[PDB]
This record gives structure tokens, sequence and C-alpha cells, in this order.
RNA sequence: AUGAUGAGGUUAAUAGGUUCGAGGUGGAAGCAUGGUGACAUGUGGAGCUGACGAAUACUAAUCGAUCGAAGACUUAA
RNA sequence: CGCGAGCUGGGUUCAGAACGUCGUGAGACAGUUCGGUCCCUAUCCGUCGUGGGCGUAGGAAAUUUGAGAGGAGCUGUCCUU
RNA sequence: UGAGUAGCGAAAGACGGGUGAGAAUCCCGUCCACCGAUUGACUAAGGUUUCCAGAGGAAGGCUCGUCCGCUCUGGGUUAGU
RNA sequence: ACCGAUAGUGAACCAGUACCGUGAGGGAAAGGUGAAAAGCACCCCGGAAGGGGAGUGAAAUAGAACCUGAAACCGUGUGCU
């Protein structure tokens, strides 16, 4: 059927998280994985356990074989941004943006 | 100096048509059995046996 | 050769290291670039290591730290080394691309003493 | 070059419709085919060789090669502009003057200079001599110094003028 | 640079402190209206 | 600048090493001799040599993968 | 009186001080003289380079013609008639 | 939005062995480097627990962090001179 | 025929408090799960956080960042272009 794992308030920017998740949306599970365990970003390795949740929560609670589901979906939703202050120059003080993201992640055998 | 109109939110897009990254270029390492990236040492097990 | 991110006599001092490092361990584990480099200065070592003379043990001296194993480098490397090394004519190395680290990006190889 | 073959991953082997082309004429594929007008065409279809001899000493000559090439190289270097003054307070020392009028013209003219990639052109040059055509070695030696680099490509041809 | 403020406890103490509000006429009025608005600390 | 442009990817001289050169400096260390000593002469145009020229598969360009046609419609000859 | 988000800041009209002159005065020049902080990370058009997408009724590799555009275009002095 | 842009605050690091779910950065070691009328030892003002050990890695640290001047939990100051 | 959380007191909340100042003195933001904590036992991925089931419940997209949950804004998919 479909299985999603969804993980909340993971402390990266949403846009330099969607630069991977244009990739491995589509793929097989197999080259999802492989993907993110070779590129060089950072958001590889939270995405990397969530892709394997996912699949996880496919095989023992919906029980589809872990060797034919394809990535339906994958994205990231913007979370709540810890807002915080940094002294610029001449009395001056520049906010900081320090945002977050949800990565949800839905893995289906397509049938 | 500063811009003297906002971006619109169709231009942006526009400019980051070629913000992606491309995939590594990789391969299946016929020892390991899985995917390594090519000409690199196999992240799983072992060797490179080239 | 190529410039390494460093001046020029830290550069020096950088390679030196290097060099010392590989005949004592036989294998590093660095950054593509220095090993590169260093591929072009310890295999210039080992061919003096294969000459023997005193005025080679010096100009040997004059490229390799004080570090001792008990030996040191230089007898380690017109001792041992050299011995295993008689046969084939230059190529004394070899590098071994791990991949990317993490905090950097580098690509980390693997050199070491064929 | 080389003859085809499958692997034929380096260009150094010649491909497939190259060796149509050059067997046509019974002759091993190429690298640098290159044309020539201005010569009454009395050579053969058959490809014989242009051997140096076709030159004589006490002739004339221009020599069209490929510039030699240097990577972005700014306003002073790329077009002899005269660089600012650089000790009595001044500010501007190697960047290109004012590249306009002020409100009435309102844009930039086309052709106004500024740093960019510079050489690389194919530059040819002309009236040069052949001191020598030396034959059983295969070279000639020109009255000068030729565009291009070392083992740079250079069609010699007869001149214009 | 050296800026304004160099801490001293016992300048601190003597200029701005409790028993120098006290005594005076003008310092009482300033305490009676800090316990007036309910400050926490009253006197430096 | 990056990308691009070129030279190659073992059925291989692309780079590095090794061996010869060129050019550069200018007579290496060791020893012997002559001086009490600073030093001088021979051995010996010596020795060292980044980028330049050749040659040699000794190391590395492995094994792999991605993309990319089978050719629309009228009239005229 | 092209060009200070390309440069300078000598004079010009900032705060100091002084000369001649005028003003009872505070102070003003017809003046004159010595000293005196020149901010910016380029969004759009524009220009200079350099890439990718699609197109050009099959997929390519190579060589090209050239509509059009740009460059260059200066001059002296000696000898001979 | 500007934009994945300017910045990331003077300075030499290298390799090995660990610990680790994860190491350019944390620990140990070797080499190297810098100060040395001082980047060293001690004290007054000031601060007021930042001191130590065991545990941690939400937020802080201009990156990372298994670490910390951060968090949690227990401790630490002894005068006739 | 006064307000209903930007209102009403500066303060519906441990408020003259965080914080700011040498000082006199200035001064905020902060409400709502459910009828009842019945506040998620157990299993799986994970180092944890965080999830997916399974249960409580009338409802869990009421899961303590908890009544509804608008718009700016950020995305994923797709019909016409």
């Amino acid at each position: 059927m479909e299985a999603k794992a969804v993980a909340r308030t993971i402390r990266i920017a949403p846009r330099k998280v969607r630069l991977v998740l244009d990739l491995i949306r589509g793929k097989n599970a197999a080259e999802a994985i492989a993907i993110l365990k070779l590129t060089n970003k950072a958001s590889s390795p939270v995405i990397e356990k969530v892709l394997m949740s996912a699949l996880a929560n496919a095989e023992h609670n919906y029980d589809m074989n872990t060797d034919e589901l394809v990535v339906k979906e994958a994205y990231a939703n913007e979370g709540p941004t810890l807002k915080r202050f940094r002294p610029r120059a001449q009395g001056r003080a520049s906010a900081i943006n320090k945002r977050t993201s949800h990565i949800t992640i839905v893995v289906s055998d397509g049938k | 100096a500063v811009p003297k109109r906002r971006t619109s939110k169709t231009r942006k897009n526009k400019r980051r048509t070629h913000f992606k990254i491309s995939v590594p270029g990789m391969t299946e390492c016929p020892n390991c059995g899985e995917y390594k990236l090519s000409h690199r040492v196999c992240k799983n097990c072992g060797s490179y046996n080239g | 050769y190529r410039k390494l991110g460093r001046t020029s006599d830290q550069r020096k001092a950088m390679l030196r290291d290097l060099a010392t490092s590989l005949i004592i361990s036989e294998r590093i584990e660095t950054t593509e670039a220095r090993a590169k480099e260093v591929r072009s200065v310890v295999e210039k070592l080992i061919t003096l290591g294969k000459k023997g003379d005193l005025a080679s043990r010096r100009n040997a001296a004059k490229t390799l730290r004080n570090v001792e194993i008990t030996q040191t480098a230089l007898q380690k490397l017109f001792g041992e080394i050299a011995e295993r090394y008689t046969e084939r004519q230059g190529g004394y190395t070899r590098i071994l691309k791990q991949g990317p680290r993490r905090g950097d990006g580098a690509e980390s190889v693997i050199i070491e003493l064929v | 070059k080389k003859a085809y073959k499958k692997d034929a991953k380096s260009n150094k082997y010649a491909n497939k419709p190259a060796e149509g082309h050059a067997k046509k004429a019974d002759a091993a594929p190429k690298r640098f085919i290159r044309e020539f007008r201005n010569v009454d065409v009395d050579a053969y279809e058959v490809g014989q060789e242009v051997s140096v001899d076709t030159f004589v000493a006490g002739d004339v000559i221009d020599v069209t090669g490929v510039s030699k090439g240097k990577g972005f190289q700014g306003a002073i270097k790329r077009h002899g502009q005269s660089r600012g003054p650089m000790s009595h307070g001044s500010h501007f020392h190697r960047a290109p003057g004012s590249v306009g009028m002020a409100s009435d013209a309102s844009r930039v003219f086309k052709g106004q200079k500024m740093p960019g990639r510079m050489g690389g052109n194919t530059v040819t040059v002309q009236n040069l001599e052949v001191v020598q055509v030396d034959t059983e070695n295969k070279v000639i030696l020109v009255k000068g110094n030729v565009p291009g680099p070392k083992k740079g490509l250079v069609e010699i041809r007869t001149s214009i003028k | 640079v050296k800026r304004t403020y160099q801490p001293n406890k016992r300048k601190h103490s003597k200029v701005h402190g409790f028993r120098k509000r006290m005594s005076t006429k003008n310092g009482r009025k300033v305490l009676a209206r800090r316990r007036r608005k309910g400050r926490k600390v009253l006197s430096a």
C-alpha cells in the first residue's frame, strides 16, 4: 500500500534539504539509499534515517516487499525557526534565522 | 548597491533553475555487492581490485 | 609544483612531515592534493636509499625529520625499506581514493609504499 | 590518427564518419582537416602528399594560427590602457575608466572595452618569408615568429598581397 | 578605548547606597517613591 | 575563475617515478696531500638540478554506468 | 561647461587662528593667508566574456559559404628626375 | 526579497592509535611551529561559582563536536603570626 | 445597553518581574488539551529526538509547540499553455 515516515524539527534549513530530496523522489528504494549514502551533502544522513524508517514501517506494519518499494513522495516543510541575533558593527545588530524542517517520505509498492 | 525593486517569486525560481546538484556518478561493486562511487574504494567490504 | 594552500617553507615543512610519517608507518590517509605532491617527494628518497653511499645518506638526511621507531627514520630507509624495492625502477607508491570527508568534503586518499 | 576501434574513448582513434571521409581518398584518417581557397584546384581528389617542396625560399608567406590563450585579463593587460596614479592619494590603479557619459547617453555603447577572456583568436601574419625548406626532415623556416603556442597548428599559404 | 563604567563596590555604595539615601531629605523621597512603585530592589 | 576547449584512459606514453640529455650554478661529500692555523691543490667541469627533450608500463588513468534514431503532411516532376 | 555607486580633493562656502578694512558691539567681507572624516556587499536595464535548454521534420561527426557586424585607415625626412 | 548571497574576528600544523551511532576539530603520542621585558609565575580592582569529578548533547560555541567557561548531578575555600 | 487577552490595570501568567541605565528612572512578552489524565502499556526503525502501528478517548489532524486554526509565505502533484 503506502508507508510514510516523518522526521520533525530536524535542524536544517529546508532549501538546504530540498536539494537532496529532489534526487531520490521517484527512484527505487535501493538506489535511493545508495545515493543518500554516497552524497557529500549534510542532509544525507538524516534522510538516510528517515527513508530507512519508512522502509521499516512498510515491512513491519504493512508487510509489503522491501524489494519493489519506490519512493512515491519526499518533501520538506518549514518548521519553527529559532530567531537569534548577531552583533554587527557600530552598535547595530542583525537577525539570524536558525530554521528547521519536517522531512516526510512515502514509499509505496505502486499496486 | 541595494535592490531597486523586490524580486518576484517567478524570477526567483527561474534563477534557481540551475541550483541543482547532480548525482555522484556511482556504480555497483562486483565484490561488495552494493553501490560504490566509481574510481573509489568500496565502502562496504574492503577491496578496490582495479 | 602545485601550491598546497600554504606558504613556501610551511609547505616544505608539511611535505617533510608527510614523507617521514610515510616511511615510518608505510601507509597514511591524507588529502588527495597532499598525496599527489608527497608522491613525488617520498619517492626521491627511496632512490637515495637504493644508492646507499655516504653522500646519499646526507642528501636524504637534509629532507627527513628525526623520529625513532628502536631505529631512526633514515636507518629505516637506507636499512630495510630500500632493500625491498631493489628490483623495480620507480613507482614505489600508490594512491587509493577513499572518498569525500565530512566537515570538509575533502577528497581523502590512502597513500602507501607499494 | 589510429584506425577505428570500439573502446575508442579519447579521439586518438578515428571514428567511422572520419574514416569514410578519409577512405574516399585512400588516405589514413587525419587530424586538422582544413580548406584552402585561392589555390587553382590542380591537385588530385585522390590524396597525394603535399610536400614542403611546394615552397621555395625566396617567396613570401602568410601564416594563420590561433593566438595564444590568456584567460580573463582585465583592461590594462588586454587593451593596453593606461593605469591610474599610484601614490598621490589615489584609489584608482588598474580598473577601467568611466564606461560612458552621464544621463544623456544613459547606457553603455556596444564595443566598450571591458575585462574579459583574452587571446585565442584566429590571427594572421603577412609577408613573412621562407628562409629554408628542409626536405627529408620536412620542415620550413619562416622569417619571424608565428601565432600560436608550441605544437600549435599553423596553416601556411602565399600572401594575398 | 576606556569606557565610562569602572566598577567599584565602595564608590557604588558610598554614592548610591542606602545609608547615603537615608541621610538626606531628597534621598528619603526617592526611597519612599520606589517603595510606592513596588521596586524589588530599593537602593544600590 | 567554474563550466567549456584540447591531449589520453591499458587493444595505453596522459601524468608521476626511473634512466639518459639539454640548460643553470660553478668545482659536492670523503680522502689524500701542503701548511701550526685561517685555508689551498688533486681526485674532478665535480656534484646538485622546478617547469624543457626524449625513452621505460615500474604507480595511477579498473571494473562500470547514463544518454542517444528508426524519419509528419499536401502538390509537382 | 561627458564622466566623484570609476579616482583625486588643490580652490570653492563648516567648526580654529591671524592680517587690512568696515562695525560702539556681537561680528561682515571688497578681500588674503595657514589647518581641515569624499560612505555602498550591484536587484533590473546596459556593456564585456563565457556556458546550458530547445529549435532548424530521423540521429550524428567534420569541413565550410556568408547575409550582416566589427578592425584597420596617420605622416616625416633623405636621394632621383 | 536581496540570496544560498557578504561574512565566518589577526597567527602552522601533520600523522598515528583510540573513543564513538557519527572525527579536519575530542583524548593520548611523535614530530614540527609561535611567544619568551612575555602569549610565562604571582597578586590589587572587578566578576561572583566560571573551580573539580561523574553523565549529556535539545539551545549557546560564528562549521563539527563524542567536546566546553553550556546542561544535569554530587563536591570544593580550614589562619594567634 | 462597562473590556474580554494588541481590549481591560503597566501587570488574567509567581509583573513593577526579563531587561535597560552609574543613577534618579524607564519596562515588556507570556491565557485555553479533555467531562475525566483516562497524558499513549506493548511492538518496529533510530544513538536519541522523531515517527508508524497498537491502545485511552465521543474525537489524537484534542498528544502538553495541545479549543477553532485565516492571510502573507514555503512546498508536492496534476488539467490547459
